[PDB]
């Protein structure tokens, strides 16, 4: 089984968005009032699932085919997963989901008036390679109106989930597109206090990875908590 | 002082988490393989139990779009990290609350004991990560069992919670569901009886 | 009757002071803890009273004549009421109230040791003109000590109420005087996070509107929520 | 993006708001024409009602310096914007809580149904705006009637409130004062049973 | 007995750390949620004890001797106690406490693994002189790990308590050492919002007061609330 | 405006405050002379009483590391500032809560009446300053007595507290301890029944 060999760099809770971020209304009632209780890392926290053996479908990472061709901006979303030390995270599970080109989600609860795309599902998943590289093929999602303030609109975004080597590293976040005017306005984006942190969530146009006369590309690297060996414990 | 590369900032899972992580719930067609709420196959060693609970917000209202991830040792107190649908037991699972009742269920086995970095055994526990809209960074918790009072008393982790009354918040209540042994574990995100959340 | 023909630009709640501003002690217990519920504008919200037919007295806007001559600095407070589009707001109701020269209000609950002024009430009202212009004649109010911190003093100010075209635009605020040093020290003022917003509250000395050998004048323009026609609804 | 002129920022009405907007209450002489709490002349069409309530702070203490403004349609569900002391009915009114008892009252008629922008009817309601010391920016609310249960369940506005329990905070409880139809509407600014406040 | 002849400058509650400073976990549950009630100064508040006749031991202020010689950086911590007007506070009570060189406290509840120092107690007291000067002799305390975040460490620090002329002046604070890299990471330090206020807690290396071939010295001056005579009361 | 030197910023006393200010409690040898909890010697004029109480946090949990300083007038309503262990009565004292029970105790005399700056008499009271880990800046409060009801009604200070219900947080409840006149005074730092704290 797994073993307690690693220690993970402590999270920077001033970098990540805080719990209570009033402009994002839902956070009001969904944030603890009591302080998080700090505990030492043990086997429970320093291990996690390995998805190497999960049976991935041939088009798991291709939203263009995994659900007719979808209407919208053909793009490739690729990047690398590294830890804080710059060390690649091979064979890790990356999962993503988004709305269609008009900003509509293929979800029961979404009442937005933009129509669904008969050839679009919105879910993708893949395992990073030996160098920590991943890649997905999809369409650029559209902004989404939501009930926060009276005229709130989410920037075009793709939801991401990344496992990493332990439950200690597991992360859920969102990718935004370089230059989208809605970003600086988003209360959800704004939950993050450091403008520098904000910049980490913006996918950059990557002309070098685009397929001429076919699809454009965006680069999105993700960094997980640094993994070090225990010493003098 | 020294600085490493900064960790990618977290963001809420959003109300539609399900489309990506709980296909069924989203009400979408699933794939051949899906990570779900059945950690143990009927033929898995250990005491088969069912876990269930509700999630409450600060106003006492149910959180019906919550997404939970669990991590626990097997009956032998061993972490089975190689995730495989063929396995009789998987240490890792996923679940979500019903949009109706707002209750989550998990099918597993009572975990065996594991020791802390310092060689001290921790009471049987399930590690839980809670995600949902309105949650910017997922919340970490542990589920302990009320029938392990003895172990619980001595748990090095439980013992770090300064106020004894707050420890009680991490103890699942043994019950029976359809004549099957079950433990109920409600999470109170904010306010009165607010559940202890961990940082590690 | 009234008709739902207008939409009002959404309020910027990061421009206006927030509800919880603990330095202003009283806001503590008088601020909601739950988030505001955003609703779309309906005829209920987009209409409001028209005060054109209100029977104003002759000296309604003249605090010097409406209550002997009051003791204090004789001034004219004038300016224009426009919307965010810069459009004038004609025939709207503007009401003002204030303390006397010594910072004493003619109100039951005011126990400040500064005496009342026999010839002064402290209340005025008027309707903006075709051009959105308003004007009052009064005396410059004095600063007032209040029970906040142990040595809090309100800068000299004048309370203003403006109706605008609908309940959506109705606003209550305070005018402050250019250069008063108490301004940056006031917790009520500091309830406003943006220094730029603070600035909109300062009436500027207006020598061009002064009456030589008689009274000075202050200029205070007021900006209401922008009004636009509905489109593609 | 495009930026317009910024709206002038709000400030608290202050403790002496009465001097300016509730002359009598200040204990000062009124003027010839005052905007007050009598929306309907005894001979106005519709069902005449008396409205009253209290305003509480987060400590459960009465707020005795509160100032409220109302806006409602007539018995025919029409907004009479032309304000005139002559009219039998005015859609607009003002009121304030007593320095003693700390109760506010309003004399009007029960409003008719108005449709929303979409053409769907709203349950009968009174639009309220609350001002007071400690209130940096006025709070907006709606008063609904407990006897229009049917209407209420279908109101597009009421329906926007996520939690059903919160909707109840907007319902006035019918009664009778001096043999007259009365509706009590308490406002809890903060805490337990906090009244729903809106943004528009 | 004591008499009401003085008044004290009102505290700046934005200068001092506020009550609720969430990164300092303990503060959450120990901060009042209601606003402080301001009250006029009275004899009750403007008087306080005079320690002129307290019977001090010969080594009260010498931590090297008041408990073998302790192991650690031998230092002198001296300075002056003045009020906000720059006026010296003579014959006032100064009390200090601290951990040993390893950051271990001689307190029941201190479970830190660094050992105790047989020759070290960690308590000192002395009266300021006629000029408002005080001085202690001790060893430089070590940083200390504490259960706040998972890897928090208090900068090396000395706890101080100063009486002043009245209970209105009584203060408890902490001295930090010039150049300590931990200073800026401490949530306790950070409870103070103004970086300029932070600077006041930093004792400066004072070569001029050092005993060559013996012990270094640090300078730490303390400013108590300004005292003024009542006027036109 | 004019600016003076800024006062040295406060900092929490920390959990180990006892090593410095409550030697005994720290479980350390004391010095010849210590400032403690016995303000009056048996032979001091006035009514000898015993003060006792607990300190609670926002969760209703005992604060076992609190440190308190008291300042009171003598039986004649006179402030004795010349601190000396030889005195039969000292206006200044120190106390702390037991790590166990979490209770503090003080041995003194009921103070005589004192007038405010304006010549109005204040009800007999004890000035208290609270210190502890988690407390950035000490909290100031006052202990009034329940048997001084007539006096308490007229106290200009007590009358400054806007809400009458809050005033009661300041009144110690008389009883007997080992047949001695005692008053119990519990401080609730936060929440329900939160003790009034002052700024001067
Ligand atoms: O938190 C929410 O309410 C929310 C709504 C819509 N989208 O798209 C999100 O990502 C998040
Ligand atoms: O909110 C208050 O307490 C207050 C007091 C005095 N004035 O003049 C105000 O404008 C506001
Ligand atoms: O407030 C605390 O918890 C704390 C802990 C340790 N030290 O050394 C302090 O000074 C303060
Ligand atoms: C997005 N859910
Ligand atoms: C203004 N009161
Ligand atoms: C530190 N006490
Ligand atoms: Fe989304
Ligand atoms: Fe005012
Ligand atoms: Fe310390």
């Amino acid at each position: 089984p797994a073993q307690d060999n690693s220690r993970f760099v402590i999270r920077d809770r001033n970098w990540h968005p805080k719990a209570l971020t009033p402009d994002y209304k839902t956070s009001i009632a969904r944030s603890p009032r009591q302080a998080l209780v700090s505990i030492p890392q043990s086997i429970s926290e320093t291990t996690g699932p390995n998805f190497s053996h999960l049976g991935f479908g041939a088009h798991d990472h291709d939203l263009l085919l995994n659900f007719g061709l979808p209407i919208g901006e053909r793009i490739i979303v690729a990047g690398r997963v590294v830890d804080q030390y710059g060390k690649p995270v091979p064979n890790t599970l990356v999962e993503m989901w988004q709305a269609n080109a008009g900003g509509r989600y293929r979800h029961k609860n979404d009442r937005y008036l933009a129509p669904l795309d008969p050839n679009f599902g919105g879910v993708g998943r893949c395992l990073t390679d030996s160098d920590g590289y991943y890649s997905f093929r999809t369409i650029k999602p559209g902004p989404y109106p939501w009930r926060n303030g009276p005229n709130d609109w989410r920037p075009a975004h793709i939801h991401f989930g990344i496992s990493g080597p332990s439950i200690a590293t597991k992360l859920i976040t969102q990718l935004y597109f370089e230059g989208d005017p809605l970003i600086p306005m988003c209360p959800i984006v704004k939950s993050i206090a450091n403008p520098e942190a904000v910049q980490q969530l913006i996918a950059k146009l990557d002309m070098n990875n685009a397929n001429p006369m076919d699809c454009l590309a965006y680069r999105f690297d993700i960094v997980l908590r640094g993994q070090r060996k225990t010493h003098f414990e | 002082p020294i600085e490493l590369l900064p960790e990618t900032p977290s963001q809420t899972a959003g109300p539609y988490v399900h489309i990506g992580l709980a296909l069924e719930a989203a009400g979408n067609p699933t794939r051949d393989q899906e990570i779900w709420n059945r950690l143990a196959k009927p033929d898995a060693p250990g005491e088969h139990i069912l876990l269930l609970g509700q999630v409450y917000d600060g106003n006492g209202h149910l959180v019906r779009d919550s997404f939970l991830e669990v991590w626990q040792a097997d009956a032998n107190g061993e972490y089975q990290d190689a995730y495989n649908l063929e396995n009789a037991f998987n240490s890792f699972g996923r679940t979500a609350t019903t949009f109706d009742a707002g209750e989550w269920t998990l099918h597993t086995v009572k975990p065996g004991v594991v020791n802390n970095a310092a060689g001290v055994p921790m009471a049987p526990h399930i590690n839980i990560s809670l995600f949902a809209r309105g949650i910017n960074i997922h919340l970490h918790t542990r589920l302990y069992f009320d029938d392990e009072a003895q172990a619980n008393a001595k748990c090095p982790v439980l013992n770090l919670i300064e106020q004894p009354q707050r420890r009680e918040t991490l103890i699942a209540k043994r019950c029976e569901v359809d004549g099957k042994t079950a433990y109920r574990f409600d999470i109170r995100i904010q306010g009165e009886g607010e559940t202890v959340f961990f940082d590690f």
